[PDB]
């Protein structure tokens, strides 16, 4: 029925997949100590 | 001579002129302290 | 003589002339495959 | 002569508010 | 750096288990567009 | 009618009296140049370029007509600080003269093309409406921009037949109009190499002749004829504003940084003269210069030219100034007669100490006063109560080595407060404040005002250019979309491309 | 047919993101500007060029994070990766600030790319293109504060940081050095952004107030057609309105929604023609006459001279930390300061 | 001065309330300009180009003016379809309450600094 | 106060150059047949 | 394929998981790095 | 109406959450992992807690020149 | 309209209105063009800005 | 020379404000129905 790869699949996942990648780093940074 | 065909009559109607007239005003009220310095 | 901000200046120049030809060659390349339908 | 300058042009202001709401241009259902 | 393999291997490995449960449409949209 | 801000549209399709508007404007441009350089003969000072050169007050055209050769005035002086010297006719007053003339004869000529608008050349031969070939014009006035290029850098610029430009030392001490050869080398494009500026208008005139011819020759693609509008006048507008706001900004910003064309002694030193210390390691180099051959303290600096000495001042940065701060720089802080020397500050345990100068961002500047290694010595306190580092406490003197004050000391902690305040300016001066009832206050000098303007109307110019693009590639629609617009247009999936009705 | 015609075809197809040939310049360009701003904030310092903190990675917030502009021994060098600075060294460029010319130039490039993409749609759907003429207000506002203003100073290091406190203290810097409240270009800013916010608020207002009754539901949003010929709300009962309370109204609605243009894009635009002149720092800063009274006058005071008191006081304890290159050493007893505090 | 001894007394530039009062301005400024410009380009053609387009509307006429379908259709494209309003009473909704509503914050901002709750 | 002497002017023209341009145009609209 | 998940739920754990991280990040502000101590 | 399927049809099926069960927790956890290994201190060139300062010197190592910045940051890091 | 002896002599300067080369034409020669220029601009930029550094140009004051 | 600092403003008002008068009235006729 519908494409699955298209622009809009990549314009999604352009900032979908960084976004996730930095809140998992900055999740981290919670437990850091000095 | 032959008329110019490119003429045009020009229009400021009343509103434009109260318009312009407060822009000029209240610019004038706003730059003339810089003005005087 | 080829100093080195010279040699850099080329590098950034190759960079800059692969970027836009990788872009166009792949919008070029999809645009043929991916040709929009008109009516004769 | 500043002050006489800032209040003429205050005093214009006023005087425009005026005519620009009694004196308006009428709206017209057309 | 070990840790390069280490953060990587995780995307890696998710990269993998998207295209197997979507392969049987990923070539086949492709032979269908041609 | 047509409403106020549309009067000028009148042109559009009018090539005579838009000729004749064109020429009007050149009058009043031709007549402005003529009109500034007459006032500014007569209020110019020339009898001091050391301390009171052209930058100190306020001259905006004196040195475009100094860099291209014309230094001298029919009263006998030059800009140089010669006397008896025998310009010709081409002296200040004569361009003046000239372009007064230019701009009456222009006029006269306007007139004539307003009147006699209806001339059969500006008619297209075939359809018999007005019609400019704008492609065309476009190549024979590259072709003439390109020949006039050409010349003023391989006649002109070079001497060989014209007066040269004018060129100086690395500290603006010993400038002059000279004849300037070609650099066809790397060191072309750098902006201080004044053979470059020759180079440039030779290479650039060649290629704007060749491009001139091709451009007479060779008519426009359909696709570019279409694309750019090629038939409507306002596309040149669009384009031609566009490059106008390039050149304004290059021309700003090569003013502001200095280059061979922006010269020191006729536009005043730069901002980043004072933020290098570029004077002041001068003055220091040519010092140490003296006391290694052997000379004193007094002879040292004894032996700096004054014109060296007032570089190194704050006053005569030109990021000093502000923006309702009218005039020249004398209207400030004064007309600057002679340097009073240089003051160096001693404790009483007779270390030397340095007083922190003013950087260009701060009006105002505390009095801090530190040894070689910047520790802090000496400072003028706010607060008293805790106060340890005052003039009074740490028995501060400064005695001055050259100009007005060479060999005097003084101890008088109040005198001596006085000459550490000036000294947060750099080198200290002394100043006439009364011919001009100087108010004390830093102004701009003349590289700064062309900046402001140029980099301001450069932005306003970017709204023009995109201003008359937009009416150009969108003429069609000036007065509205269509009335029967086709809703499948906007709305999606109706068609596979947008805005193309063939694509279902 | 030609590659060039196929290509403009699979550009400009309708899909859920257009496209077009200016996204071949918007979409990169912005994509790095943003990814450039959230990599930094996530994970740059700022120790090396200002001796400051500045991402999450070191313990800021959202409203401290930045990224944060070069030292000011770079000067207004372009800070290229692979340039002389950096030698295209990564970690270096970081540590150098590179990121800041990165975003801001990346930035200025897909501001472009994004009026030429509102450009670029108008002419496809067949509207005027005011919507990029207005833009041209961003544009000015960007090009001026981010670019001219540095520029004009000694380098790079004087724009404003990329980050929501760094922003805050580059408008206390320009009250403090530049006296940039009394500058009649940044009032009619104000004027045109304020004036801007209340032609939103009025408008809106206005409209949804003298709706017509066009449904049955008390909720009346659903009582709109897009395609309906008549207007929703009442002109003339809106008119009558606020001529009746304020003295003026519109009478003509294509005025109306201009004007809407009109006061903050112009407002924006006489901004940035201040920060041109602050770029040279050809400040609003004093009156003269109020200086020569109160220099010779020890009683006369206004909120003038007290505003000038405030700046000194910024100047001197802010500088020392906010200007590190200066090695500025204020002792104490130099420091302005009132009784007691 | 109040401006200046505000945020030193209470560090207005660090409440969210006062951030939420310049999100209302620069907002309302921005939301101002789009509006205005996304139906000034859709004007229905009723003049001539030698009279201003303003004469092709008439007080109290009962056709709208413009096209709404054409203006979301341009700003639809622009970001996204569903990021655009093709609903002009939702619309005008939004253009009065987001101003508003950030001024309301920044009102009570300046009311709750009042009692020295300050920013971060 | 010790005011730039060139203030009164400057203002004055400046209210009334554009002032007085606009009146022009205004009064021969009016006096334009009706 | 689409709609087995009803969309409320997956807006009500999607919304749950945005205030954890959001939460989780509060809690960053009072302990290790940032928290002043 | 622009033909790509409704993202309201993608994320309330089975198949994707099959996929991004897998995908948006190996991408968080990869993120984790890059700072909880120290990695992005030596990507970004950011101090660690311990590495701001030198025991005995309490002054920023501020870059002073423009051209040998990059050697400077080095000999301020050699000073940890 | 008006003949004039000038007028006369200009006529074929002004006779070509809307006259094209077919299709493209030269537009990839001028494209060409453009690259070199835009090289060219980026080249005198990076030399001012002391991003590009040659061998016998010192970009200041000093040595010219 | 010590002038009175009033002599150029009132020169100035004293041409302009007749000769703008004239100009209205001049310009006005001009645009009546011929
Ligand atoms: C609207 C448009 C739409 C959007 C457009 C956005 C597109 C963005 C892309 C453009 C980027 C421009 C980069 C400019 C970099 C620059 O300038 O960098 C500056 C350099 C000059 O370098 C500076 O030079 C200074 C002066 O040095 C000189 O003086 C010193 C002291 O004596 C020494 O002698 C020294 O050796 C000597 O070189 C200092 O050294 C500074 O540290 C150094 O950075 O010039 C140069 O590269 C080139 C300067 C000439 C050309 C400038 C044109 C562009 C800028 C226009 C605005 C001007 C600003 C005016 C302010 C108002
Ligand atoms: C490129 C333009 C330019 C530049 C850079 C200069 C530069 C200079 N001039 Mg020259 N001059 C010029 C054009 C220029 N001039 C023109 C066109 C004239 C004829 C009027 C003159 C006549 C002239 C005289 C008679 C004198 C000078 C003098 C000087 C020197 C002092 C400048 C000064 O104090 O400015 C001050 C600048 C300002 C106060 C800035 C004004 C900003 C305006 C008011 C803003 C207006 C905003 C607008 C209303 C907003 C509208 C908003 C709306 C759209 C919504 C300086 C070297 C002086 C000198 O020293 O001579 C030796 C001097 O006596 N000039
Ligand atoms: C080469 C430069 C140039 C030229 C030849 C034109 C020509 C034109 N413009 Mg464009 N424009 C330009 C640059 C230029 N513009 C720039 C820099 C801007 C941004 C400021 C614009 C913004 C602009 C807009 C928004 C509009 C035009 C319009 C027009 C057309 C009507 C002009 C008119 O009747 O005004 C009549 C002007 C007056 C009766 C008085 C103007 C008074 C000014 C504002 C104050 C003082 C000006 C002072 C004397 C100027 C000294 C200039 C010097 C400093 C450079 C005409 C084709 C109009 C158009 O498109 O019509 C279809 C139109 O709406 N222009
Ligand atoms: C359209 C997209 C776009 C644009 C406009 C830019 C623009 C820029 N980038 Mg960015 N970048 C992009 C995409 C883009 N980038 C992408 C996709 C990536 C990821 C790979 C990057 C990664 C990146 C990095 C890591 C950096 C930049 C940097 C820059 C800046 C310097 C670039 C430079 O000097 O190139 C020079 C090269 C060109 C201009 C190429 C021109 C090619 C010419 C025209 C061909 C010449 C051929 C000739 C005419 C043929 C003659 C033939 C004849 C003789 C027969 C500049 C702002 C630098 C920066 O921001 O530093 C602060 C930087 O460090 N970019
Ligand atoms: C028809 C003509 C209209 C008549 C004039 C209308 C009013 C003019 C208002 C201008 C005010 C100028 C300053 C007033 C104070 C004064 O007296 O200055 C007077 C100054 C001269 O300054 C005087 O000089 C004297 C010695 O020569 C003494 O030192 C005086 O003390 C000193 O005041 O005149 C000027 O400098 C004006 C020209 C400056 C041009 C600068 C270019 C930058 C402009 C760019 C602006 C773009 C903005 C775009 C926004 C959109
Ligand atoms: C398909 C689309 C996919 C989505 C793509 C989205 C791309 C754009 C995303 C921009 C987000 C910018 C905000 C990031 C904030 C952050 O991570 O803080 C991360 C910080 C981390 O928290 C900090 O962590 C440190 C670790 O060493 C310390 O512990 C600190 O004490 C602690 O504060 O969290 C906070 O500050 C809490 C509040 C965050 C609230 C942000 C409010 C945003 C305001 C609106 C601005 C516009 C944003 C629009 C986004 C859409
Ligand atoms: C080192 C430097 C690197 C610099 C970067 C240089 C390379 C990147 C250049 C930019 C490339 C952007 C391409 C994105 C488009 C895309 O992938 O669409 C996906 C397309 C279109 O699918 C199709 O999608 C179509 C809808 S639409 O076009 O996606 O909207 C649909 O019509 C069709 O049936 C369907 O099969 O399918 C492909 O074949 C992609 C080929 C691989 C890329
Ligand atoms: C606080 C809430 C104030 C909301 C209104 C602001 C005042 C604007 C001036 C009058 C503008 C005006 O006249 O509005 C009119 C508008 C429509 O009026 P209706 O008559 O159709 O509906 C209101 C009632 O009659 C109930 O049907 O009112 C609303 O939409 C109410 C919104 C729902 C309220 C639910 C709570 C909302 C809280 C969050 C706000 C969301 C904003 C979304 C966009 C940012
Ligand atoms: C953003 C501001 C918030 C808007 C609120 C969202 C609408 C909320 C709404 O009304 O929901 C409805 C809308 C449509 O959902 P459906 O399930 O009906 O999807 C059908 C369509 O996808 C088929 O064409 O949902 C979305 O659009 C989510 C899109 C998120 C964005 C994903 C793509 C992002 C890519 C980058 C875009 C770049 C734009 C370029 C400009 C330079
Ligand atoms: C006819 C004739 C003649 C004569 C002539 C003449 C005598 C001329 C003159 C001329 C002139 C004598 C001219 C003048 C001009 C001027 C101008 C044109 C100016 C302008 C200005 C402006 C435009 C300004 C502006 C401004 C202001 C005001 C303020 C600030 C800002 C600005 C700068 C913007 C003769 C015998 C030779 C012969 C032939 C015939
Ligand atoms: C720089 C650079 C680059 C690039 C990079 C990139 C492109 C990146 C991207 C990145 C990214 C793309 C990232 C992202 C991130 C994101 C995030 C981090 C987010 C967050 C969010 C949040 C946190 C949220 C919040 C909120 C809001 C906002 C509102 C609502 C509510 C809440 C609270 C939820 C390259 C390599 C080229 C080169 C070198 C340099
Ligand atoms: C005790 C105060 C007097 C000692 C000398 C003061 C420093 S020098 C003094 O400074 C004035 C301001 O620049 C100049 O106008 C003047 O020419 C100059 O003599
Ligand atoms: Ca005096
Ligand atoms: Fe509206
Ligand atoms: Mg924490």
């Amino acid at each position: 029925s519908y494409p699955i790869f298209t622009v809009r699949w990549v314009a999604v996942h352009t900032l979908a997949v960084p976004t996730i990648f930095f809140l998992g780093a900055i999740a981290a940074m919670q437990f850091i100590q000095r | 001579m032959e008329p110019n065909p490119n003429r045009q009559p020009v229009e400021l109607n009343r509103t434009s002129l109260y318009l312009g007239l407060l822009l000029i005003l209240v610019l004038a009220l706003l730059f003339s302290s810089y003005f005087f310095n | 003589t080829i100093t080195p901000s010279l040699k850099g200046f080329f590098i950034g120049l190759l960079s800059g002339a692969v970027v836009l030809g990788l872009t166009f060659a792949v919008l070029i390349a999809i645009s043929q495959i991916d040709k929009v339908q008109r009516s004769l | 002569m500043e002050t006489i300058t800032y209040v003429f042009i205050f005093a214009c202001i006023i005087a425009l508010f005026f005519f620009a709401i009694f004196f308006r241009e009428p709206p017209r259902i057309t | 750096d070990w840790r390069v393999l280490v953060v990587l291997l995780p995307v890696l490995l998710a990269a993998g288990w998207a295209v197997r449960n979507i392969l049987p449409y990923a070539v086949k949209q492709v032979q269908k567009l041609l | 009618g047509l409403p106020w801000y549309r009067v000028h549209t009148v042109l559009i399709n009018d090539p005579g009296r838009l000729i004749a508007a064109h020429l009007m404007h050149t009058a009043l441009v031709a007549g402005w140049a003529g009109s500034m350089a007459l006032y500014e003969l007569a209020t110019f000072d020339p009898s001091d370029p050391v301390l009171n050169p052209m930058w100190r007050q306020g001259m905006f055209v004196l040195p475009f007509m100094a860099r291209l050769g014309v230094t001298g005035s029919w009263s006998g002086w030059s800009i140089t600080g010669e006397t008896g010297i025998d310009p010709g006719f081409w002296s200040f007053e004569g361009v003046a003269l000239a372009h007064i003339v230019l701009s009456g004869l222009l006029f006269l000529a306007a007139c004539w093309h307003w009147v006699y608008w209806d001339l059969e050349l500006f008619r297209d031969p075939r359809t018999g409406e007005p019609a400019l070939d704008l492609p065309k014009m476009f190549g024979i006035h590259l072709f003439l921009a390109g020949l006039l290029c050409f010349g003023f850098g391989a006649f002109h610029l070079t001497g060989l037949f014209g007066p040269g430009m004018w060129v100086s030392d690395p500290y603006g001490l010993t400038g002059s109009v000279q004849p300037v050869a070609p650099e066809w080398g790397p060191d072309g494009f750098n902006p201080y190499n004044p053979g470059g500026v020759v180079a440039h208008h030779i290479a650039a005139g060649i290629v704007g002749i060749i491009a001139g011819l091709f451009h007479i020759l060779v008519r426009p693609p359909q696709r570019l004829y279409k694309a750019l509008r090629m038939g409507n006048i306002e596309t040149v507008l669009s384009s031609s504003i566009a490059a106008v706001f390039f050149a304004a900004f290059v021309v700003a910003g090569t003013m502001w940084y200095g280059s061979a064309t922006t010269p020191i002694e006729l536009f005043g030193p730069t901002r980043y003269q004072w933020d290098s210390s570029y004077f002041q390691q001068e003055i220091n180099r040519r010092v140490q210069a003296s006391l290694a051959s052997g000379a004193t303290l007094e002879e040292a600096w004894s032996a700096i030219p004054e014109k060296l000495a007032f570089y190194d001042y704050i006053g005569n940065n030109p990021a000093k100034g502000g923006l309702f701060r009218t005039g020249p720089m004398n209207k400030g802080d004064g007309i600057a007669q002679a340097w009073k020397g240089h003051a160096v500050f001693r404790n009483k345990e007779g270390e030397e100490l340095f007083v922190r100068r003013m950087p260009a961002f701060f009006e105002s500047f505390p009095v801090i006063l530190t040894d070689k290694n910047g520790v802090v010595k000496a400072d003028i306190p706010f607060r008293r109560a805790e106060s340890k580092y005052s003039f009074e406490q740490q028995g501060v003197t400064v005695s001055f080595y050259g100009g007005e004050l060479n060999g005097q000391t003084f101890t008088d902690p109040p005198t001596v407060k006085s000459y550490a305040r000036k000294a947060i300016f750099g080198e200290i001066f002394e100043f006439d404040t009364e011919t001009l009832n100087s108010d004390g206050i830093f102004r701009t000098s003349p590289r700064g005002w062309f900046t402001f303007a140029h980099a301001v109307f450069a932005l306003l110019f970017f709204f023009g250019h995109i201003w008359h693009g937009a009416r150009t590639l969108f003429r069609d629609v000036f007065s509205g979309i269509d009335p029967e617009l086709s809703p499948e247009q906007v709305e999606w999936g109706f068609y596979q491309k947008v805005g193309d009705v063939t694509t279902r | 047919r030609g590659w060039f015609d196929i290509l403009d075809d699979w550009l400009k197809r309708d899909r859920f993101v257009f496209v077009g040939w200016s996204g071949i310049l918007l979409f990169p360009c912005a994509y790095l500007a943003l990814g450039g701003w959230l990599t930094g904030t996530t994970f740059v310092t700022s120790w090396y060029t200002h001796g400051l903190a500045s991402s999450y990675l070191e313990g800021c917030n959202f409203l401290t994070v930045a990224v944060s502009t070069p030292a000011n021994s770079m000067g207004h060098s372009l800070l290229l990766l692979w340039g002389p600075e950096a030698q295209g060294d990564f970690t270096r460029w970081c540590q150098l600030g590179g990121l800041w010319t990165f975003i801001a130039l990346h930035g200025a490039f897909g501001l472009i790319g994004f009026m030429l993409r509102q450009f670029e749609i108008a002419r496809l759907v067949g509207v005027r293109p005011y919507n990029a003429i207005a833009f041209s207000a961003p544009i000015a506002v960007f090009v001026s504060v981010f670019l001219i203003y540095p520029l004009g100073q000694s380098s790079w290091f004087f724009a404003p940081s990329f980050g929501v406190a760094a922003i805050f203290r580059f408008l206390l810097f320009f009250q403090g050095f530049h006296n940039w409240t009394l500058n009649p270009f940044h009032m009619m800013g104000v004027a045109g952004v304020l004036g801007g916010a209340l032609l939103c608020a009025i408008h809106g207002a206005t409209v949804e107030n003298t709706l017509f009754q066009d449904g049955e539901g008390a909720s009346t949003f659903r009582a709109f057609n897009p395609t309906q010929a008549e207007e929703t709300y009442s002109m003339v009962t809106a008119n009558r309105f606020w001529s009746q309370i304020f003295g003026i109204a519109f009478s003509n609605k294509r005025w109306l929604h201009f004007f809407m243009l009109f006061v903050p894009v112009t407002g924006l635009w006489m901004s940035a023609i201040g920060v041109v002149g602050l770029a040279l720092n050809l400040r609003s800063y004093d009156f003269i006459s109020q200086e020569i009274r109160a220099a010779e006058d020890p009683e006369f005071e206004t909120f003038y001279t007290k505003n000038l008191l405030l700046n000194e006081g910024i100047r001197a304890w802010m500088a020392p930390q906010d200007q590190p290159h200066e090695n500025f050493v204020f002792p104490e007893e130099v420091l302005p300061r009132g009784n007691a505090l | 001065n109040f401006m200046l001894v505000f945020q030193a007394e209470h560090n207005i530039l660090m409440h969210p309330f006062h951030q939420l009062g310049v999100a209302g301005v620069f907002g309302g400024a921005l939301f101002s300009a789009m509006h205005g410009s996304l139906v000034t380009s859709s004007l229905i053609r009723e003049t001539t180009e030698t009279e201003s387009a303003n004469y092709g509307y008439k007080f109290g006429q009962e056709e709208e003016t413009y096209n709404i379908v054409a203006a979301h259709g341009y700003f639809g494209r622009l970001i996204f379809q569903y990021a655009s309003f093709n609903n002009s009473r939702a619309l005008h909704f939004f253009l009065a309450a987001w101003p508003v509503i950030g001024i309301w914050f920044t009102a009570l901002g300046i009311s709750t600094m009042a009692f020295n709750l300050n920013g971060f | 106060m010790e005011v730039n002497q060139l203030g009164l002017i400057a203002t004055a023209l400046f209210v009334l150059v554009p002032s007085v341009f606009l009146i022009i145009l205004y009064v021969q609209t009016e006096s334009q047949q009706k | 394929e689409g709609g087995r998940i009803p969309l409320w739920i997956v807006a009500t754990v999607a919304g749950m998981g945005v205030i954890v991280i959001v939460g989780l990040f509060f809690y960053g502000a009072y302990a290790g790095l940032g928290s002043s101590l | 109406t622009t033909g790509e399927r409704p993202f309201s049809d993608i994320i309330t099926s089975v198949r994707y959450w099959v996929i991004h069960s897998i995908t948006i927790p190996a991408l968080f956890i990869a993120g984790w992992l890059f700072v909880s290994t120290g990695l992005a201190y030596d990507v970004f060139g950011t101090p660690r807690p311990d590495s701001y300062y030198a025991q005995e010197q309490r002054s920023i190592p501020l870059v002073t020149d423009r051209f040998e910045a990059k050697q400077q940051v080095e000999t301020f890091l050699e000073q940890l | 309209a008006r003949r004039t002896w000038l007028g006369d002599i200009l006529r074929p300067l002004n006779s070509e209105y809307g006259k094209v080369a077919p299709g493209w034409g030269t537009t990839p020669l001028m494209a060409v063009f453009m690259g070199l220029f835009l090289v060219f601009l980026l080249i005198i930029l990076e030399i001012y800005n002391s991003t590009l550094i040659l061998d016998g140009v010192n970009v200041s004051w000093k040595a010219l």
